[PDB]
This record gives structure tokens, C-alpha cells and sequence, in this order.
């Protein structure tokens, strides 16, 4: 989910600044994610993933920023502000909240072993506040055992977390 | 800024939902796209979403095909990415 | 108080959005609506895309009795050009 709606905005800002501090220090280029563990109002660095992540989608929804277009424009030598058009830090939007689930063929009644076989029917929902980023799921597709079990990533977004 | 940072064509060294996500961004940025696919992944949606696509890792297991550094570079150079 | 909308001046204005209605109107046949069976229907998604589907799914027979709408597509982004 995004943002971390169960933590106070101040504490979240602190975590974001620490991530920025690390990245400024090493002159980080392109997209990356800094990962922390958090416990009773302290936070501890665990990892940097120096790449886009599967859950980038929900950050895009709550900021209005297209992260993957940004990666490509960054690699073309463009300036985040002048050319890519992102605002200064304090102007970066924070628009409601967003949730992502990955729908997979893992069978929860069979120890989450991924099912294989032919997809007979695949009807995907839409509407307001729904984003879909599909993997391999279409009517007639044979799910093989060779790859991951993802069918489709679903994200929802709205002004309020509960919606 | 490295020399050669101008782009007309991009290749995704991946498969599945993330490859489709990148192709979408490329197309919106006016870039043409290139997919790679293992033989066993030949029905993957990402193969058909690109402007052109190429089989890689011939005769390897499917995961090793996607880890085949030199065959991926071969395709990038051959396609003019 | 209950629905939770802000006061007028606080009503957000977030980028821009465009809607097209995809229909069976054949632009090469004077926009007469086509009918018949839908063999294939694969709908896009991703960031900045919203779909509000009418009657379009693989196997659906489009009749001549109703409007020709298949799916409403909206896109949205910070900038109109995107």
C-alpha cells in the first residue's frame, strides 16, 4: 500500500529524507528503492534495490508521476525538473492512497503451489480507481510451469484508504 | 551525460507484465520496442506487444534463456536497439 | 459532513483526462454500426488508463437493437500531451 497510512506524516517524511540522504551521498542515478524496517518510531536500513520494482504502480497513482517513463528519460540524459517536468520535492503530489495485489495461480488450498493449464475464461474488471497491469492471462493461454505464477497485478486507488 | 544517450529503439531484457509495462512507456515516448522470448514463452503477451521480437537462448532451459547475456546483446545489436 | 467532499475552493484539479468511446461504427461505411460475433477482445491497461466496458467480450454477439458502444476508454496524466 501507499502511502504508509498507518504511520504519521512526520515520521514518514523522516524515513523519506533518510533515503534521499543515502542516495545523494552516492550520486544515485535512475530509479531505485530504499528499504527499511520500522519498529516503534525508529527505522533501520536494510537494502537498496537498484531497479524498478513490481509495486512501483501504487507510487505512480498517488504521485501522478510515471516512474517508467522517468527511468527512460533519465537514461537519455534528461533533467528531472527542467525536461521531465517533475516539481521540487515539497511540491510532489500526494493524492489519496493505493493498494496493489498480485493475482497468481498459487492455489491457497494446495500449499500455494502454482496451478498450470489452459485459461478458459478471463474477464477483467475496470471502472473508477482500478488499474490493471496484466501478465500472461488471456482466454486460451496455457500457463506453463517454467515461469512465475503471476496472472495480473491489480491496483486500486481512491481519496480515502477505506474506499 | 554518456555519449550515445539519444534513443529511437529500446529492448526489454525481460518477459511478462514488466516487459509490457516498459513497452507502454516506450510507445508513449515515441520509441519503438523490441522483445526477447524463450521458446517455451512463445505465447507470452509481451512477445506480441513489441514492434519486433526475437527468440533467444535456443536449446537452453527457459530461465537460462532469459539470463543469456550474450544472446540478449546480440539481439540488441542486430535489431539496432 | 457525510460524503466527505471539501469546500469548493479545495476541490482538486489533478492534471487532465480524455475519453473516447470505442464503438462498432464503421468509419468506412458511413459509420453504420457493425454487428456479429466478437472473436477476440484483449483490453489494454497500465498507468493512466481507465476502462468502462459495455458489451464486449470474446463470444458476445453484437445485435442491431441497441447502441454501438463496446468500451469507454479514458486516459489521464499530469500533462495534456501525455
Amino acid at each position: 500500500i501507499a502511502p504508509a497510512v498507518g504511520l504519521s506524516p512526520d515520521f514518514r517524511n523522516e524515513i523519506c529524507e533518510a533515503a534521499v540522504k543515502l542516495c545523494k551521498n552516492v550520486g544515485y542515478v535512475n530509479a531505485g528503492t530504499v528499504e527499511f524496517l520500522v519498529k516503534d518510531d525508529k527505522f533501520y536500513f536494510i537494502e537498496v534495490n537498484p531497479r524498478v520494482q513490481v509495486e512501483h504502480t501504487i507510487t505512480e497513482l498517488i504521485t501522478g508521476v510515471d516512474i517508467v517513463q522517468a527511468q527512460i528519460l533519465i537514461a537519455q540524459g534528461k533533467d528531472l525538473h527542467r525536461e521531465i517536468g517533475l516539481p521540487a520535492q515539497s511540491e510532489i503530489p500526494l493524492l489519496g492512497s493505493a493498494i496493489q495485489c498480485r493475482i497468481t495461480t498459487e492455489d491457497p488450498q494446495n500449499g500455494f503451489l502454482p496451478d498450470t493449464g489452459k485459461i478458459d475464461t478471463y474477464r477483467s474488471p475496470g471502472g473508477f480507481g482500478i488499474r490493471l497491469d496484466v501478465g500472461n492471462a488471456y482466454a486460451g493461454y496455457e500457463v506453463t510451469p517454467y515461469f512465475d505464477s503471476l496472472l495480473v497485478k491489480v491496483c486500486t486507488f481512491a481519496n480515502e484508504f477505506s474506499d | 551525460v554518456p555519449r550515445g544517450s539519444h534513443m529511437k529503439k529500446l529492448l526489454v531484457a525481460n518477459r511478462g507484465e514488466i516487459a509490457v509495462r516498459v513497452f507502454r512507456a516506450c510507445n508513449e515516448l515515441g520509441l519503438s520496442t523490441v522483445a526477447v522470448y524463450a521458446r517455451e514463452d512463445e505465447y507470452s503477451v509481451h512477445r506480441f506487444k513489441a514492434d519486433e521480437s526475437y527468440l533467444i537462448g535456443q536449446g537452453k532451459k527457459p530461465i537460462d534463456a532469459y539470463l543469456d547475456i550474450d544472446d540478449i546483446i546480440r539481439v540488441a545489436l542486430e535489431s539496432g536497439a
